[PDB]
Parts: C-alpha cells; structure tokens; sequence
C-alpha cells in the first residue's frame, strides 16, 4: 500500500527482531482461541478443546510458519501486494473456501501479538503503519475472490 | 429493543407474506450470491446456478425458521436455540454474512410487497433482522 | 470500478426512468427513519420525530435531491470516480465531518429504494450490478479522508 | 455473553491495571486516532495533537466507565444506563467505531501487561469489550 519512506523504514526496522516461527504459531493460535469459528477449517488437526491444546497443538503450529512465511516473504514486495498475492487468492477461494474475513481477523490479532513481544517500541505510528500493511495484504488475498 | 409497534409490523407484513415465504427465501439468497461472491464460500457443496432445487430447499427452511421467530417474536432465544447450536459449533459461518442475508431479505420483500413496505415497517423489520442474528451468533465463544 | 458489458448496460437502462428528484427524496428520509443516529448532520432541518414529518419535510426533499444529482453526474464517470469525487470527499471531511460509513448506510438503502419502485424489474443480476456501483461511490467519496 | 471464567479474567486483568487505567485510556484514543483517520469526525472541537490536556481527560473518563462496568459486571445495563442515553441521543456515534476503540485498547493492554496477557485473558477481554459496546448502543433505535 501506499506507505511514507519513513513508515516502511519503520515496518523493516521491527520485523528484522520477529522469530517468524514463534510469532507464526502464536498468531493462528490466538485466532483459533479467540474467534473459534475460525476453527471449522482444522478439523483434521486433532485436540482443539482448551486454549492450552491449541497453543501446543503441532499441527497449529505447522501451519502458523507456512502462514508467517508468506506474509514476512511479502514484504519485500509492499509496492506490488496484488501481483504477489495473485495465486494465494484463488486457491484460498476456489480450492479452500476461506471466507476472505479471516483475513481481517488474523491481521488484528497479528497486531496485537506485535504489541505484546515488543512492548513499548510497538509505539502509536509504528501501529498505524501497521495496519495499513494487514489491511493491504487481507485485501490483495482477496482481490480474485468471486 | 422491539417496542410493541415493531412488533405489529412484523406480524402484519410477514402475514401478508404467508405462503410465498420459501418463494422469498430463495430469492434472497440467490440475490447474496450475486452481489456478495465470499458468502459462496459455505456452500461449496451446492449447485448455485439459477434455478437450483437445493438452493430453493434452503430458501424454504431459512423462510420457514423466521416464520418461527415471528411467532415467537417474545421468546426467540429458546424457539431459535437449536439452530443457534448448529451455527455456532458445526456450520461456524462468521457473522458479518447475517447482515448481507438481512439486506438481501429486505430488497425481495421490498420488491414483492410495494404498498406494504413502508419507511415505518422497513425500519422495524430491520430491527427483527438484526434481533434474528443477534440470537443466531449469541453462542460463538 | 469495473462492469461487465452486461452490467453496464442494465445500470445504466434502469437509470434513465429514475425521476432523481423523488428517488434522492426517498432515499435521505428512510436513511434518517431506519437509522436515526444519522440525524446528527442535519439538526438546522426542523421536524424529524417521526417518520410521517421525515418524510414530509421540505428540506430533507431538497437535500436528498442535490446528492442523488451529484450521484447522477458520477455514473457518467464509472471509470474514475476517485478523480471525479475528490472535491466532494475532501469538503465532507475537512468542513461537514461526516463519517464515511454514512456513506454505505445510503447505498444500501438507495438499493431497498430501486427495488420498491421497480419491483420484478430490479433482478437479482441488477441489484449485483447496483451494490458494485454504491460501493464505489462510497469509497470515491471516503478516498480523501486523512 | 460473559461466563464466570471470563469474568475472573477480566477482574484479574482490571485489577493489574489500577492507577494506570487513565494513562492508558489516554494511549487507546491516540492510537486510534492515527490508526483509523475517520474517528477524528467526531472530534472537531478537540485539540489533536500529543499529551493535550482535552485527550488525557477523555482518557481518563472512559477509564472510568469500564471500571464502573468491570465492578459491575453482573449488571452492565443499569451500570451504563446513563451512558447509553448519551451515546443514543445526543453523540451518536456510528456503531462501527466501538469495534475500532476496543481493538486499539486491547493494543494497549497488550503492550504494558507482558504476564497477564494469555491468550484466554486475549479472548475474554475481546468478550468484554464487545458487551460494553452492545450495551452503549442498544437504545440507539
Ligand atoms: C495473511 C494471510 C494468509 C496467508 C499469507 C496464507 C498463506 C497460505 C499458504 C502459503 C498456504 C499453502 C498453500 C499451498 O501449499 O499451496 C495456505 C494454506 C491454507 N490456508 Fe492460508 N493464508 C493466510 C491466511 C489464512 C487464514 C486466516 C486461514 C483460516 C482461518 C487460512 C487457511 C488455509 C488452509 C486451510 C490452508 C491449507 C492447509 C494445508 O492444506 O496444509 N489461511 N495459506
Ligand atoms: C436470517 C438468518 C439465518 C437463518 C434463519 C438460517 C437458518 C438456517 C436453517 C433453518 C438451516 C437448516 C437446519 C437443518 O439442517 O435442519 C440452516 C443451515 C445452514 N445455514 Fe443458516 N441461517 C441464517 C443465516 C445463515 C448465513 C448468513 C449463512 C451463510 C452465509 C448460513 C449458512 C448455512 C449453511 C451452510 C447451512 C447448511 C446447508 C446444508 O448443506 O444443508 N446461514 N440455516
Ligand atoms: C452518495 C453520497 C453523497 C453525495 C454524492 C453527496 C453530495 C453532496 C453535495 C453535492 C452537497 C452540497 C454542498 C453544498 O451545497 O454546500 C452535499 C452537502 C452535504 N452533505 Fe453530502 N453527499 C453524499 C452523502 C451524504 C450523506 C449520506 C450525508 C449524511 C448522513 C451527507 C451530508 C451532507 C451535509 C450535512 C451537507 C450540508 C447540508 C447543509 O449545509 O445544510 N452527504 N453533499
Ligand atoms: C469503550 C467504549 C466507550 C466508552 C466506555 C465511552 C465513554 C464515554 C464517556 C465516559 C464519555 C463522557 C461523558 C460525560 O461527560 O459524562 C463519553 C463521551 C464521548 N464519547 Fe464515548 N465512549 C466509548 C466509545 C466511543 C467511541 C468509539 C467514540 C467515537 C469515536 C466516542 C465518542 C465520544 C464523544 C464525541 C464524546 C464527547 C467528548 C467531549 O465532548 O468531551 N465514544 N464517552
């Protein structure tokens, strides 16, 4: 998305610190727990009864990575999302049958998982930079929905 | 928040409706389908062509749980808890998809009862719609 | 936005029999009647109690006239409704303060509006064309917002 | 709806809080300012920039408020009963912007609170936003 020089500075700066392994498995762990329909697609996981099953759930943690990859590999593309994103998309409508609203989901909790690893340097401008960036990749991921 | 006047207009419009309520149904649903494309996503399985039985069968039962609720207008929580269930633990459909089914609900009654949808009912109807997805989605977490 | 050949035909077939004048009339009132927060913006308007004096008010006619006409001269311009709308977004912004999502509410409400006074006419391919249209529109209108 | 479980979390978490709840009050608001531009429509008359006073004291009064509604859990409604009005009647801000408020908040609470912020204390904390917020725009129509 449309981002200043300074505001991708910012989102290359802090990303650099981030284990995208840990993070990965911590951010589609806390979607599962904290939106739980969002669980309807894992079944075949195995034990997804409590918070703590699905915070050590393996297979959650598996898919957290492949999930972490894609999006950390993005951004090195912010200026061309779309063109990035373009097969993701219609496999994730055509094959998968994700509703492109788990996207907005996971971007707010991956928010949130940055302001509680980093504390104090996820500051207010760092944020709303952010955003914009979950914001852009939820929508070029669902840009060949139809 | 349905005040006794709401409630009037529920009845008197969704009783004008009667028989063709899995008419209407299926309408709404294929008019979701056409202007919303990520609702298509739940239902996979189903042939969504125009014309389709099993989206009319659905249109019948969707029209038919209403139908329900209007009858119950004063106790849906319990008269619609089993489908609260099924949503919220087996189907798990995310709930911004209720409000595009309640738009897309209004625009066929508004289609098919001209005289009868009037500013004052619209507005009520409205409410019931949102009541409706209020108890549908009230057992997710 | 983009419309299929199809599309752009029906949009634009069903727009030379509206009479903008009681159309724009119809949509600003049941906007004011069904989601009356939105009363905030015109509290200089008079009566809008109930629905029967919303409705009845000359200055909510001679309102709802003016932005279906600037919704009018837009659908002249399906191609570039950023450049089109960007004097409007920016005034709605810096000096009226309208929240965005005032936008939407109408679109959807103008939708409910074609339907009832078209009836069969307004099919389900129609309405799919009409809620691309009113979803741009509100995006155009909401592009200048800082 | 809250369970008893989630109301021990929010309690627990709250309690951590204390002091602190109007400071970070103040945090939530500048975050959602720069974060979500459009929020700023309902504050023209309010000096914008960091640390003015008009923003720390907001802060601290909507600090206030989900205190009163934590300590009264059990009975939200009647605890924010004043409340409601205000934001029904005379504010009325748009119902999209509670959800853009409670994320920012939780932002915030994630940022200052490393050990209370399990991903159950994540999760009922979400619920109890969401409730505040039904219950401060239930008497909207
Ligand atoms: C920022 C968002 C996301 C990115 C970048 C992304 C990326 C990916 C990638 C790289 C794959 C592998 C596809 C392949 O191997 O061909 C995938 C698979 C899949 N994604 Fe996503 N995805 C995202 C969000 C989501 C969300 C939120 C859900 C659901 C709640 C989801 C559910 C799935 C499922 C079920 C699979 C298949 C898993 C498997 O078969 O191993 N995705 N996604
Ligand atoms: C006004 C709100 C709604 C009502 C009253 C409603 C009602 C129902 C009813 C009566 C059933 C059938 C139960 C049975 O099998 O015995 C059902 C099933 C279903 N609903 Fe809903 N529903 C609502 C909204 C939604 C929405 C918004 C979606 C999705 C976009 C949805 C997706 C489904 C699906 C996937 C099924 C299963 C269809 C099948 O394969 O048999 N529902 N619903
Ligand atoms: C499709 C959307 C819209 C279009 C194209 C539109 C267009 C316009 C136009 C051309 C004007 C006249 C400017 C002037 O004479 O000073 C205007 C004024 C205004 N618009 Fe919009 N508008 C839109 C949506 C809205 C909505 C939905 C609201 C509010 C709920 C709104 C509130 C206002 C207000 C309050 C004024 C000033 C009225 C006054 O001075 O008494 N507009 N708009
Ligand atoms: C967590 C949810 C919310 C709570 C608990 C809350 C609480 C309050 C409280 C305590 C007041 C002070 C009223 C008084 O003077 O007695 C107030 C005022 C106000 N609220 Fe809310 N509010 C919430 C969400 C919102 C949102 C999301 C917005 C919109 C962007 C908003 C906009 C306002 C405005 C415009 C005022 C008046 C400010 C002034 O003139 O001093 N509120 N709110």
């Amino acid at each position: 998305v449309h981002l200043t020089p300074e505001e991708k500075s910012a989102v290359t700066a802090l990303w650099g610190k981030v284990n995208v392994d840990e993070v990965g498995g911590e951010a589609l762990g806390r979607l599962l727990v904290v939106y739980p329909w969002t669980q309807r697609f894992f079944e075949s996981f195995g034990d997804l009864s409590t918070p703590d099953a699905v915070m050590g759930n393996p297979k959650v943690k598996a898919h957290g990575k492949k999930v972490l990859g894609a999006f950390s590999d993005g951004l090195a593309h912010l200026d061309n999302l779309k063109g990035t994103f373009a097969t993701l998309s219609e496999l994730h409508c055509d094959k998968l049958h994700v509703d492109p609203e788990n996207f907005r989901l996971l971007g707010n909790v991956l928010v949130c998982v940055l302001a509680h690893h980093f504390g104090k340097e996820f500051t207010p401008p760092v944020q709303a930079a952010y955003q914009k960036v979950v914001a852009g990749v939820a929508n070029a991921l669902a840009h060949k929905y139809h | 928040v349905l005040s006794p006047a709401d409630k009037t207009n529920v009845k008197a419009a969704w009783g004008k409706v009667g028989a063709h309520a899995g008419e209407y149904g299926a309408e709404a649903l294929e008019r979701m389908f056409l202007s919303f494309p990520t609702t298509k996503t739940y239902f996979p399985h189903f042939d969504l062509s125009h014309g389709s039985a099993q989206v009319k069968g659905h249109g019948k039962k969707v029209a038919d749980a209403l139908t329900n609720a209007v009858a119950h207008v004063d106790d849906m929580p319990n008269a619609l808890s089993a489908l609260s269930d099924l949503h919220a633990h087996k189907l798990r459909v995310d709930p911004v998809n209720f409000k595009l089914l309640s738009h897309c609900l209004l625009v066929t009654l508004a289609a098919h009862l001209p005289a009868e949808f009037t500013p004052a009912v619209h507005a009520s109807l409205d409410k019931f719609l949102a009541s409706v997805s209020t108890v549908l989605t009230s057992k997710y977490r």
